[PDB]
């Protein structure tokens, strides 16, 4: 590849001419978990944009926020995610599914996905710090538990990579 | 009564007042840390420092008074700022500048940890270590702000706050002094801070630095690096103090190691062999050799009187030390080579070693005239220096086969066929996307933990652009727009443009693209 | 005291001779020390509390102060605890002198440290685990 | 001698002086020498405050108006990033715009709060010697100083504490030094208050000045039921590092906070013949102007009027401050109560009176803060809600 | 370059640092290194305060105390000494025999003096941005503030006055510094008065500031007409330096003055809503308690009990006392007339509540001054005199 | 300014014995000798703000008289 | 300008003619001279001062003045005033600065020097008797 300069470039320009036609709350609602769910975390599906998504993602989050303001009521913004989700219902699901996670595999996926879904704009963010916190809690329990058991040779498998090369 | 009284001459002694501290906390249900931590601090634990706030200003004002008479009267008058050996007036751009960052994000870590802990007293001792930090990240801006207006190249002391971000060393600063002391579990965080960057490496950073500035002629340094460290050993104690407040808590017989040997191993990464770069590269006269600084601050004094007398209370020896020990007799010399290869991305003028300083290398540190030596005796002969040569050292390793990688979890450069400090490549390929790691403990790290870890890194920004567009888009330049800041050499006179640059070539690679 | 040198034991080695010993097995693990360190930045109220307590009632008190001069700081190593007593150095100086001034050119610690009265205490002792710690 | 080397400083070593003077050129190779000359001065030129504190903050890109790049090195598990827009429902083109304008770094904040320390001492030990205590009304001492002013300390104490995650969370320099000069200022009050009081306990034999009695009133007095609720909601009920701010200083703290500090315990201990208390009531009210300066500039002035975000900001902020003046209207509403406790002078604790300094508050909050963010507020309505509790 | 050398320093130049430092011995030439080893210490140990003041006057030995020799260089046309025994009426074996209780050489003395001005200006900038001047009494702001504490300022700036030929005369370095801070603080309290004018004035449109009114008051008016009349006397009326400092310090200062400041302009502002004027009082206070250490030192504890002179002192000192204590009755009965003029408050203005101030500053004077060198007075007669003109 | 550079600056410098002999015998009569002439500026000065009537010349001289004091502990 | 500097006139000549001078019957007199001469201690605040208030806008409004190093003080002579504006200064040194700031820093005036308001002048006039000396 032959990157462009960092700031100012054709990926983010055109990404920014998308979200221009962002004008409704669900459509920006919908547009920004997809963004999350395709660009975001070790789990997405692509890194294409990988050195600009970051900045992406602030430019969707200023438009869905804004939205926000302009169509929804004031005490939507307090207590319901944009889905149309109610904001403490959202928190009690998600603590549980943590909850009843078996693995340190399973409970990692459903802390990076929860991220993925309902970071702000989506949920309310003294809701979303709240339950971030509780979720993160559980995972670090989980993962030190045992941290040096299993040997890097076992660690490797468990996570599935593709051993390209290891020096001798 | 309205006509007697005791009228004996009476006031109230910080003291006095501090011993209520603990009754100002109050129960509720909500009364809880907002941050996650697999541990509970507990209620009673006391501090060792007695301060109130009125006196917490007084303390600090009387120090600065000190320190800025030095500095504005005394030291100005004698004209010392342009009285520093170049290659330290150099150095000290990076080190005063990437220490301030370490103590801006100490503020917010000490915030956190005041928020994690339930103790009125406790909570004390971590808001007298915000407020110092404060004063220090104030303090780190001093120097380079002093250096702007007293020493014969501004440049680099003047905007390092955007000049830092073209290269590939502060990465690695941002691991060890920014991230690692506020994102994580608090304890995590605070070992990282407290009990280790604090309590362990501000002592050759902080104090023993002060000593080879002084031998080199910076008598800056001293002045406000000494004063800073007066706070710090304040900051060793809350490190201490965090670990008291979890002593009871089963959660530490569970964790805690786990923990710090995590935290010592990321500190360690970075400070062993960037210090010694700094400290025996930076400067032309030496104190004594880092390795032997490190055995005396870190190994035995740091490990004996902080981590050998915990080990009554569960604290084991960390398992990475071993480890540790190669790369403090090692690794700096392996850093220099990646140090002086990219000298064009970093913000300061450097200097090669001269005869005296190979003589002195070799002595110390025997089988490096052969091994390191050799590398920097062809770089000067094929034109190191020269900004006609058309030579740029990092395409003189690729071209060799000498191949630089970034880890991506310490973000330390590592150059697998030419190191004798620890580690060895793995290369992942994960929901594809390759990654490099470079030793056992970080490739763990990784392997646990994937989503902490995402940091790109400059082959990935960078990737097919030529240098000097990379280092004009960044501001690597001075004041007349085309001379860069960094220089190959510490003479006034044939200093590099971005055209020199230009005509060797050099565009950024794909590291793991052969893989 | 000669245990408490800065250059103490394997630092007197060079060359092959130091890494041999820093390589040795013995050496990969911390061994607990009873020792404290304590730097001083060097300042006429400092220099006058080096010379009239630390190095006269002081190491008669404890044997073990080693004190070694690293330019801009004093650097000082005893076993066990090292007291400065600040209602001493201000009798010593002439001038009101709380714990908090003594503080102002106090620069680093390697053990327990604390302030109680007028008196700055650096000890091996685990504070807070082992001996409690008190108010006034 | 010592076991290591003795260092020839180069500064003054003839040998190591010669040497480094044979090195240094003889011509400078700049002549920038501002220190970050490239900061954008909100000033006529750059100040000394702005050069050491603006751009500190290593933020990225993605974080509006920083000059760096990437993500982070290291984050949270789970993938909370160092610093993050989650932090904040607000938004701005650019969190560094902020400026102090008493222009606070460090120095200037130590050197001012160590001459009131300094000075605080001088003058309790001339007090005691003057023996002035004795002209003050033992009641107001012992009954409403001792214990309701006492108690008040914890609502300062609570208010410093909302400030940990702030100091943590928020986004730029300028607003964290803010934020933790603002704190200090609130746990220095929270000290001073026990200062005061055990101060009283050497001058007056079986004056008590344990905290136990303040605690009791703080925690279970129904004087203070509004207002310690209002204070475990905004330090421990929510995250929202600008909400904190907003609700904390610019609410709480200028209604009810303003009128318990000045138009209770100042304005009346200057009728019960109080000669000591309106020292220590002078320093709460500077931080408190000293404090106001710096949260107007970030929400009223700039957050409230960002190009691309203000109105957006202000829907939020107009919530704000829906919800927390009626929690502060609600916490007067049972202050007011401690009238019936003291003394009835004309002007002064008569309903008359009582009404004067509630339209004296909240006609200041009006005109500081409510007109500047578009919140409307009916004064006189607030006034006869408190006077309800009266 | 420029038409003179460049001088290279010792310090830093590797040529003359190399001369210098082969001409240094490598050994102390002696090992005393306490500066005026020889002075006999008040205290456990020699203080810096004495190390720096004690014997930089030169006396010879026939000015008791003098450690050097023969007549001075240059005497007065006529032959008036530099300095003389004819210079006071007081004798002692050792004029150098002083300490002030608070050690103040002249950088603690202007140290926190600095603390002082730079806190007022930021306490005034904060009383004006809380609009706190709304809640005081139009009429003691118009009409005893403005006028009558106007006019104190120059009883204030009388008693500086009188220090003029005392820092001439006086026969020791630790006299004349105690005798020179003296005089500064007391000008310093005309000073202030007069900053609180001037600043009330920005604050209430047509408040007149100007000293006018206030001298028309202090030169004519009955109420000050006992006060204008010691002062002058005590400052230009007499020469002996005992004289001035007894008598302005430790009788006319400590019953009209203490009266006048706390009794009345302090303690009545805690009555009548005046939140800023004990700001200032604060200060003339602490600074009256602060002179007084010093002047009990140096006449309580020193000359009264002087070996030889001491009960030949006392004889002068109570001759002293009841000439000017008659004086300051006087005054104190002309000014307490002012209280015809405001509100009669019980407790406070009425008859019981001054003839309750009269006792503590009489009480509090027969303490601190008059039992310690044997002069006998009866409070409750001094109480009555001045209740005459009540 | 005056007390940093000499309590903290000159003093970790060493700078007390870095004086040609000479000189530093000098220093003893000059800052001596001249300490006398600050003490006895304070009594000339109050003897001049005693002769003085405006007010302001008055101060002029008091600012003087202070001075003095401060010099003569400076010497 | 020549005129102004420190060895100027009598000052260049050595030995014998520096003698012949001195003693000459015309210099047995005082000359009246309409010069000032200003002595600014070295300091960080004072050496900004001297290179970007005196030597820039300073020179360009008074040609004659001459700045000469004396180690540890600036000596600086000119022709009939040297006006330096404390409020300038600040906004040079980006910290408050009032003209009882700059005086932290001015060591001696051999003219009639004043303050008013934030300026500082010294001055060749007679000032309070040819030219009175105002309030604000
Ligand atoms: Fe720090
Ligand atoms: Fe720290
Ligand atoms: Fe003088």
């Amino acid at each position: 590849a032959k990157r462009e300069p960092i700031h100012d470039n054709s990926i983010r320009t055109e990404w920014e001419a998308k979200i221009a036609k962002l004008t409704s709350v669900d459509q920006a609602t919908k547009f920004i978990q997809d963004f999350r769910l395709a660009y975001t975390s070790p789990f997405r599906k692509s890194y294409d944009i990988d050195v600009d998504y970051q900045y992406i993602e602030r430019k969707i989050e200023e438009k869905l926020s804004v939205l926000k303001t302009e169509k929804l009521p004031v005490a939507d913004l307090i207590t319901k995610a944009t889905t149309g989700e109610d904001a403490a219902a959202v928190e009690a699901t998600w603590i549980a599914k943590i909850k009843a996670a078996k693995s340190k595999y399973e409970a990692e996926r459903i802390h990076i996905e929860f991220r993925q879904l309902y970071k702000p704009p989506v949920l309310p963010v003294n809701v979303f710090l709240r339950t971030d916190a509780a979720l993160g809690t559980v995972l670090m329990e989980i993962r030190n538990t045992d941290y040096y058991g299993t040997p890097l040779e076992g660690l490797r498998k468990e996570r599935g990579v593709k051993v390209l090369h290891l020096q001798a | 009564d309205a006509l007697k009284v005791n009228r004996a001459p009476v006031g109230v002694e910080p003291q006095e007042v501090h011993k209520w501290l603990q009754s100002f906390n109050w129960d509720f249900k909500e009364n809880r840390t907002k941050y996650p931590t697999k541990y509970h601090m507990a209620n009673e634990t006391k501090e060792q420092f007695k301060v109130i706030a009125k006196e917490y200003a007084r303390m600090e004002a009387a120090k600065d008074e000190r320190q800025f008479g030095t500095l504005l009267d005394g030291l100005t008058r004698l004209g010392a700022g342009n009285k520093v050996h170049p290659r330290w007036g150099e150095t000290m751009k990076v080190i005063s500048n990437f220490l301030e960052v370490g103590e801006y994000n100490a503020i917010a870590a000490s915030a956190m940890l005041w928020d994690s802990a339930t103790a009125a007293e406790q909570k004390n001792g971590y808001l007298a270590q915000v407020l110092d930090e404060i004063r220090h990240t104030h303090q780190c801006a001093f120097i380079n702000h002093y250096y702007s207006k007293h020493y014969h190249d501004p440049a680099g002391h003047n905007d390092a706050r955007r000049t830092r971000a073209i290269g590939p060393l502060w990465k690695g600063m941002k691991r060890v002094f920014a991230d690692g002391f506020i994102s994580g579990d608090a304890v995590e965080c605070s070992v990282n801070l407290q009990l280790v960057g604090e309590a362990c490496f501000t002592n050759p950073l902080i104090v023993a630095v002060t000593e080879w500035a002084s031998a080199n002629g910076d008598e800056i340094t001293p002045t406000v690096f000494l004063s800073v460290e007066t706070d710090e050993l304040r900051h060793m104690a809350n490190g201490y103090q965090t670990v008291v407040s979890i002593a009871n808590d089963p959660a530490s017989a569970k964790f805690l190691n786990t923990d710090l040997n995590n935290a010592f191993w990321t500190q360690q990464k970075y400070f062993t062999p960037v210090l010694g770069y700094l400290f025996e590269y930076g400067s032309k006269f030496k104190v004594e050799p880092w390795v032997k600084t490190w055995n005396r601050w870190v190994y035995e004094d740091w490990g004996g009187i902080w981590i050998g007398r915990l080990g009554k209370y569960g604290v084991e020896s960390p398992a990475s030390l071993r480890d540790a020990k190669r790369d403090a007799y090692w690794a700096h010399h392996d850093l220099a080579l990646a140090a002086y290869a990219m000298w064009p991305l970093g913000f300061a003028r450097l200097a090669l070693p001269d005869e005296e300083d190979q003589a002195w290398f070799e002595a110390n540190y025997p089988g490096w005239a052969d091994h390191y030596g050799k590398i920097f005796n062809e770089w000067k002969k094929l034109g190191y220096e020269d900004p006609k040569s058309g030579f740029i050292p990092y395409q003189w390793l690729l071209a060799n086969g000498h191949d630089v990688y970034i880890d991506r979890v310490s973000q330390v450069p590592f150059i697998p066929s030419l190191a004798k400090g620890t580690g060895s490549l793995r290369v992942h390929e994960f929901n594809g996307k390759k990654h490099s790691l470079t030793d056992d403990w970080g490739e763990r790290q990784w392997l646990i933990e994937p989503e902490r870890y995402e940091c790109h890194n400059v082959f990935e920004q960078y990737e097919g652009r030529e240098l000097s567009e990379v280092i004009a888009e960044g501001h690597g330049v001075r004041s007349d727009g085309k001379t860069l800041i960094a220089q190959p050499h510490t003479r006034g006179d044939n200093l590099w443009t971005l055209e020199d640059i230009k005509r060797a070539g050099c565009v950024f690679p794909d590291p793991l693209a052969k893989f | 005291s000669a245990h408490n040198a800065y250059n103490a034991g394997i630092m007197q080695k060079t060359g092959k001779a130091f890494a041999d010993e820093f390589f040795a097995e013995e050496n990969q693990v911390v061994h607990e020390s009873n020792a404290v360190v304590l730097v001083l930045m060097k300042s006429d109220e400092i220099d006058a509390i080096i010379e009239d307590i630390v190095l006269k009632g002081g190491k008669a008190k404890n044997p073990s102060i080693v004190v070694e001069d690293k330019a801009g700081f004093w650097w000082i190593k005893a076993d066990g605890a090292i007291e400065i007593d600040a209602a001493e150095a201000g009798e010593l100086l002439g001038k009101p002198f709380s714990v908090y001034d003594l503080l102002i050119n106090v620069s680093s610690t390697v053990g327990r440290a604390y302030t109680l009265g007028t008196k700055f205490t650096i000890t091996s002792e685990l504070m807070g685990l082992d001996r409690a710690l008190t108010d006034i | 001698p010592q076991s290591s080397q003795v260092t020839k400083r180069g500064l003054t070593d003839p040998e190591r002086a010669a040497i480094i003077a044979a090195a240094v050129p003889d011509h400078a190779l700049d002549t920038q020498r501002k220190y970050h000359y490239f900061i954008q001065p909100r000033w006529k030129r750059l100040s000394e405050y702005e050069q050491l504190s603006c751009y500190a903050q290593p933020n990225p890109d993605w974080i509006a108006g920083g000059l760096d790049w990437g993500d982070w090195t290291q984050k949270f598990h789970g993938g909370r990033p160092s610093w993050g827009n989650e932090s904040t429902e607000l938004r701005t083109t650019d969190w560094y715009r902020h400026r102090d304008p008493a222009r606070r770094w460090h120095h200037p904040y130590v050197k001012d709060k160590s001459e009131e320390a300094r000075y605080t001492q001088r003058f309790l030990a001339a007090y005691s010697s003057e023996g002035s205590i004795r002209t003050i009304d033992p009641y107001w001492r012992d009954e409403i100083l001792n214990k309701y002013f006492g108690a008040l300390l914890y609502s300062e104490y609570g208010l410093f504490n909302a400030h940990s995650s702030v100091g943590r969370d928020c986004l730029s320099d300028t607003i964290r030094q803010t934020a933790v000069f603002a704190a200090l200022d609130k746990v220095d009050n929270a000290q001073m208050i026990q200062m005061e009081r055990l101060f009283i306990a050497k001058l007056v034999p079986g004056f008590d000045a344990s905290t136990d009695v303040p605690k009791k009133i703080w925690t279970t007095d129904p004087i203070y039921s509004g207002a310690r609720a209002t204070v475990q909601e905004i330090w421990q009920g929510v995250q929202d590092w600008n909400e904190i701010l907003w609700a904390g200083h610019a609410v709480y703290d200028a209604t009810f906070g303003q009128f318990a500090r000045r138009e209770f315990f100042q304005r009346l201990a200057t009728v019960y013949g109080d000669t000591l208390t309106p020292f220590f009531t002078a320093q709460s009210q500077t931080y408190f102007q000293t404090t106001r300066g710096a949260i107007d500039d970030l929400f009223v002035y700039c957050l409230a009027n960002d190009s691309e975000f203000g109105a957006h900001n202000r829907t939020f902020l107009n919530a704000w401050t829906e919800h927390y003046l009626a929690s502060s209207v609600a916490a007067l509403k049972d202050f007011v109560g401690l009238y019936a406790k003291v003394e009835k002078v004309a002007g002064a604790t008569d309903r008359a009176g009582v009404s004067e300094a509630l339209q004296r508050v909240f006609g200041d909050w009006k005109i500081d803060y409510a007109d500047k963010i578009g919140f409307r507020v009916d004064v006189d309505q607030k006034v006869d809600a408190v006077l309800a509790g009266y």
